[PDB]
RNA sequence: CAGUACCGUGAGGGAAAGGUGAAAAGAACCCCGGGAGGGGAGUGAAAUAGAGCCUGAAACCGUGGGCUUACAAGCAGUCACGGCCCCGCAAGGGGUUGUGGCGUGCCUAUUGAAGCAUGAGCCGGCGACUCACGGUCGUGGGCGAGCUUAAGCCGUUGAG
RNA sequence: GAGUGAGGGCGCGAGCGAUAACGUCCGCGUCCGAGCGCGGGAACAACCGAGACCGCCAGCUAAGGCCCCCAAGUCUGGGCU
RNA sequence: CAGGCGGUAGGGGAGCGUUCCCGAUGCCGAUGAAGGCCGACCCGCGAGGGCGGCUGGAGGUAAGGGAAGUGCGAAUGCCG
C-alpha cells in the first residue's frame, strides 16, 4: 500500500508498540498468504485417463450399458424426436446415461440434455456418469484406437 | 476461497455463561472471570467430591462414639468386639440404628464384648 | 390504563431517579402536587409529562382523577452529545451528554 | 420390620419393597428374583440377633422390574493452563424393586 | 495521585441511598385552593394580607 | 439417605462445680459437653446441647502452680500498650469471669462455637438463677 | 457528493458514513402543546413496520418482580444435611443460602510462584508460518528395467 | 523426529569460604522443576511416607496419629519430669 | 485376562467443532433457512450433537467426502 512510511514514537508511544505502518491489525491492513492466483498446476496422463472406466463401466454393464455405436431418431436437428428414439428404445428420465457424438449434427440438435449426455467433441465426463448410468458410443475408434 | 471469525468464540465462552448464573462480581457476567472458576468452583465442585464424602463418613464417626460411651464400650477396641466376635459390618453410617431404634445397638455391646471372655 | 412516556432528553438520567421513587407509590394528588412545587430542575418537565399521560388515557381511554394511582416509572438513561475539553497542552480531556429516559404510569384507582 | 447386607462395596438395608439405584449388574431386565446373603435383621418385633455373619444358610428375596439408565457426571483438569477437559461423564444406575429375605 | 482499575456498581447504591429524595413541603390556604407553602404568593387563593395577585 | 434429621432439639440442662474442679483442664471435655455430646440426632450443623452452670465456682479447684505462673493477656495494645495479670490476680477479678478464660484459650469459633456458648452460667452460688432444670451431674 | 472533515507549512497526510417497504402508500385529523418531543385513528399482510425506521445480540439501564441482609474476615466458588417462593399425583425437578465444613485466582518466567515482578478499561468485534517455485523421508498406486516429455499446433462453453 | 547446557533444595565424598549462606565448582544420590495434584509437616514443591479416570452416607494397613478448636484409651503399667 | 493411566516442551491416534465443491434442472424450506431467547429430554467423555418450544424474517444445501484467509480471553494490540 506504499504506507505513510515509518511513523510514531517508540519508548512511550501509544503505550502500544509498533513502527511499521503496514499495521497487520485492522480489517484493511497485511496479513498473510492465504490464496495466490497460483491455484496450482498439477496433472497426470492417458496411461490411466484409459484404465479407469474400463473397471467402471464393466460394472456399470450389469447395469445396463449398451450404445449402438451410431443411431439415428430422425431430423437430428429437433430435439422432441431424438427422444421419440428415447422410448422407442427404451430409456426415460430417472436412472441417467450419456454418449459421445462427434457430429455437430445431433449436437447443434441435442441442446438442453438433462438427465443425459450431448456430448459430440472429446473430452470424457465419467463422474457426470456416476450421477447416471447407461450409455452409447461414437465406433470403439471415436473413444481411441 | 475466504474464512474470518464471526459467532464461534462467543459460543465457547456462553457455556460458561449459563454455568456462571448465581455467582457474585464478574464470575456470574465474564468469559475469562468465570472461566477461571470453573477453575475454582469446578475443581471444588469435583474435588469437593472427596470431601463431601470426607464429610458425611467421619460425622457418623462421633454420634456413634457419643452414646456408645452411654452404655459404656469406646470405639477403637470397641471394633475389636466386633473382630473377636466372627464377622465385620455395618458401615458406620448404617450405624443409624441409634437415630431411630438405638436399644438394637444395645444387644451389640454385650455382642461385641463379650468376645473377651 | 393511565400511561404516557419519559424519552429523548438532554441531560441526567440518575438525578431523575430518586424524582419517582420520591413520587412512587402514591397518588395523582400527591405527585402532581409536591414535586410541581419542588425546585431543582425536574419539576418543570415531568410536569407537562402526567398532564398529556392521564389527559388522553382519560380521553381515548376513559379514566378518572383523583382515583389514579400513582404506579410508578422507569429509571433509565438515553443517547449523547459529543465535544471535547482543552486543557494543559493541548490534551485529552473529552466527553459529551448523556440524554435520559423512563416511563409514565398509573391506573384506574 | 428392616433387614441388612449389602451389595458390592455398598451396604444396604430396607423395609418391604422399594428401591432406587446401585450401579449396573447382569440378569437382563426385571423378569427374575435375585438376592445374596445377609448379616443381622432389625433388633425390634422380630429379632435381637446377629453374630458371626448370620448369611449362613439364608438370602434375601430382591425383586427385579429392571430399569437401569444412564446419567450424566462432568469433569475437567484445572490447574495453571492444565485444565484439558474436553471430557464430562455418565455413570451407570439401575432402577428395580425389592421384597425381603 | 492516580488509581488503577474499575468502579464497583455494589457500592454504586450503597453510598447513595442518602439521595433518596427529600421531598419539600406545604399546607392549605383561605378563600379559594392555593394552597401555598410557609409563606408565599398564589393567585389559586389569592390571600387577604398585604396584596399580590387575585382572590375570590 | 440416612439423614438423622429428627427435625430440631431443643438442648439439655445441667449444674455442678466446688472448691474440687480442675479449672480449663475440665474446660476442653467441657463445652465438648454442650454443643450436643450425648445429642444423637447431632448434626454438627444444628447447634443442640445442653444448658449447664457451676456455682460456688470463686476459687473452684485452684488447679495447681498457674497462680502466679500464668499471664492471661491477648488484649493487644494500641498505641504501644495492652494488658497482662497473673493468676493471684484474676483469681480474684470476677472469680467466674477466670474461669471463663481458661477455657477462653482455646474454645471453639464460629455462628456455631458463639450460640454454643450463650448458655454458660458460673460463678460461686450455689443456686443458678433464672433456671428452668438442672440435672447436675458429679 | 473523500482523496472531503480534518490535521499541514511545504511536502504532507489522511476519516467516518450501504440497506423502511411488494407500493411512502411517508401520517389524516382532534385533547397535552414552546416549535420540540405525546395519545388516539387511519394506511397499513407487518408500526417489537415510520424516517441513526431492516433483523437486532453484547459492555453499559433500571421499572418493576421475585430469593438475600446491618457481629461482622472474604479469588468467594465449591461440596454438605437444612430450611426458605415456581413447576411434577407422586418420584421429585427447582431457584437461594444458613452454618458448617472447603477455598492463594488468571494470562506471560523460570532452581523458584498465587503473589504489590508485567499485562490485563471494559464487552463485542480483527489478529498472525499458506505458497510459489525450488530441495528432500512416508503413504493407496500404476507402470514397473524400465519407469517419465516442456514450449507450441488443431481442438476445449466446457474438455481435450 | 523433536528439548537440550540460566537448574536447585536436600544428603553424603570432597576441594571454596572465618565446618560462614535457603551459597560457589563437581561428583554423585535425590526428588522438586516436571509430581505448587496427596499426606505429615501448625500455615510454607524440593525432609518421611505415597505417586493421580466412575460411584461410595465402601471397607484393610504403611507416613503418620487417640484433651481442645476435628478422628479414635487424660490406657497399662513400671518407674524417672 | 493380566496390564498401562500425573505427568511443561516434544513426538504419535484420531476423531470434533469452523467458511467454498458436485451432488444442486436431487432433497427440507414460510406447519419457516436463517439470528435468537429458552430448554433443567435424548445423543454425544469431549469436540460438541443434538433435539423440540416462543420471539425470528428470506432461503437452504443430503450421505459423502473435495478445498482450508477460523478453530483466537488477552500482546498496556486495531477499532468501535
Amino acid at each position: 500500500a506504499y504506507s505513510g512510511r515509518k511513523i510514531w514514537p517508540q519508548k512511550h508511544t501509544g503505550r502500544a508498540r509498533h513502527g511499521d505502518i503496514g499495521a497487520p491489525i485492522f480489517v484493511g491492513g497485511g496479513v498473510v498468504f492465504g490464496p495466490k492466483p497460483r491455484d496450482y498446476s498439477y496433472t497426470l496422463p492417458k496411461k490411466v485417463r484409459k484404465k479407469g472406466l474400463a473397471m467402471a463401466v464393466a460394472d456399470r454393464a450389469r447395469e445396463g450399458k449398451l450404445l449402438l455405436v451410431e443411431a439415428f431418431a430422425g431430423v437430428n436437428g429437433k430435439t422432441k424426436e431424438f427422444l421419440a428414439w428415447a422410448k422407442e428404445a427404451g430409456l426415460d428420465g430417472s436412472e441417467s446415461v450419456l454418449l459421445v457424438t462427434g457430429n455437430e449434427l445431433v449436437r447443434r440438435a441435442a441442446r438442453n440434455l438433462p438427465w443425459v449426455v450431448t456430448l459430440a467433441p472429446e473430452g470424457l465426463n465419467v463422474y457426470d456418469i456416476v450421477r447416471t448410468e447407461r450409455l452409447v458410443m461414437d465406433l470403439d475408434a471415436w473413444e481411441v484406437f | 476461497p475466504r474464512a474470518k471469525t464471526g459467532v464461534v468464540r462467543r459460543r465457547k465462552h456462553k457455556k460458561i455463561l449459563k454455568l456462571a448464573k448465581g455467582y457474585w462480581g464478574l464470575r456470574s457476567k465474564s468469559f475469562r472471570k468465570a472461566r477461571e472458576t470453573l477453575f475454582a468452583a469446578g475443581n471444588y465442585a469435583y474435588a469437593h467430591r472427596k470431601r463431601r464424602k470426607r464429610d458425611f463418613r467421619r460425622l457418623w464417626i462421633v454420634r456413634i462414639n457419643a452414646a456408645c460411651r452411654q452404655h459404656g464400650l469406646n470405639y477403637s477396641t470397641f471394633i475389636h468386639g466386633l473382630k473377636k466376635a466372627g464377622i465385620e459390618v455395618d458401615r458406620k453410617n448404617l450405624a443409624d440404628l441409634a437415630v431411630r431404634e438405638p436399644q438394637v445397638f444395645a444387644e451389640l455391646v454385650e455382642r461385641a464384648k463379650a468376645a473377651q471372655g | 390504563e393511565a400511561k404516557a412516556i419519559a424519552r429523548y432528553v438532554r441531560i441526567s438520567p440518575r438525578k431523575v431517579r430518586l424524582v419517582v421513587d420520591l413520587i412512587r407509590g402514591k397518588s395523582l394528588e400527591e405527585a402532581r402536587n409536591i414535586l410541581r412545587y419542588t425546585n431543582k430542575r425536574g419539576a418543570y418537565f415531568v410536569a407537562k409529562v402526567l398532564e398529556s399521560a392521564a389527559a388522553n388515557a382519560v380521553n381515548n381511554h376513559d379514566m378518572l382523577e383523583d382515583r389514579l394511582y400513582v404506579k410508578a416509572a422507569y429509571v433509565d438513561e438515553g443517547p449523547a452529545l459529543k465535544r471535547v475539553l482543552p486543557r494543559a497542552r493541548g490534551r485529552a480531556d473529552i466527553i459529551k451528554k448523556r440524554t435520559s429516559h423512563i416511563t409514565v404510569i398509573l391506573g384506574e384507582k | 420390620m428392616f433387614a441388612i447386607v449389602k451389595t458390592g462395596g455398598k451396604q444396604y438395608r430396607v423395609e418391604p419393597g422399594l428401591k432406587l439405584r446401585v450401579e449396573k449388574l447382569d440378569a437382563e431386565p426385571g423378569a427374575t428374583v435375585e438376592l445374596p446373603v445377609l448379616l443381622l435383621g432389625g433388633e425390634k418385633t422380630v429379632v435381637g440377633t446377629p453374630v458371626v455373619e448370620g448369611a449362613s444358610v439364608v438370602a434375601e428375596v430382591l425383586g427385579h422390574g429392571r430399569g437401569k439408565k444412564i446419567l450424566v457426571s462432568k469433569f475437567k483438569a484445572k490447574v495453571q493452563y492444565r485444565r484439558k477437559k474436553g471430557h464430562r461423564q455418565p455413570y451407570t444406575e439401575l432402577l428395580i424393586k425389592e421384597i425381603r429375605g | 495521585p492516580v488509581p488503577k482499575k474499575k468502579t464497583s456498581k455494589a457500592r454504586r447504591d450503597a453510598r447513595r441511598s442518602h439521595h433518596a429524595l427529600t421531598p419539600p413541603i406545604l399546607v392549605p390556604c383561605p378563600e379559594c385552593k392555593a394552597m401555598k407553602p410557609p409563606h408565599t404568593v398564589c393567585p389559586e387563593c389569592g390571600y387577604y394580607a398585604g396584596r399580590k395577585v387575585l382572590e375570590v | 439417605v440416612k439423614t438423622y434429621v429428627p427435625k430440631q432439639v431443643e438442648p439439655r440442662w445441667v449444674l455442678i462445680d466446688a472448691e474440687g474442679k480442675t479449672l480449663g483442664r475440665l474446660a476442653t471435655k467441657i463445652a465438648t459437653l454442650l454443643r450436643g455430646k450425648h445429642r444423637p440426632d447431632w448434626t454438627p450443623n444444628v447447634a443442640m446441647g445442653d444448658f449447664v452452670v457451676v456455682v460456688n465456682a470463686d476459687k473452684i479447684r485452684v488447679t495447681g502452680k498457674k497462680l502466679e505462673q500464668k499471664i492471661y493477656t491477648r488484649y493487644s495494645g494500641y498505641p504501644g500498650g495492652l494488658k497482662k495479670i497473673p493468676l493471684e490476680k484474676m483469681l480474684a477479678t470476677h472469680p467466674e469471669r477466670v474461669l471463663e478464660h481458661a477455657v477462653k484459650g482455646m474454645l471453639p469459633k464460629g455462628p456455631l462455637g458463639r450460640r454454643l456458648f450463650k448458655r454458660l452460667k458460673v460463678y460461686a452460688g450455689p443456686d443458678h438463677p433464672h433456671q428452668a432444670q438442672r440435672p447436675e451431674k458429679l
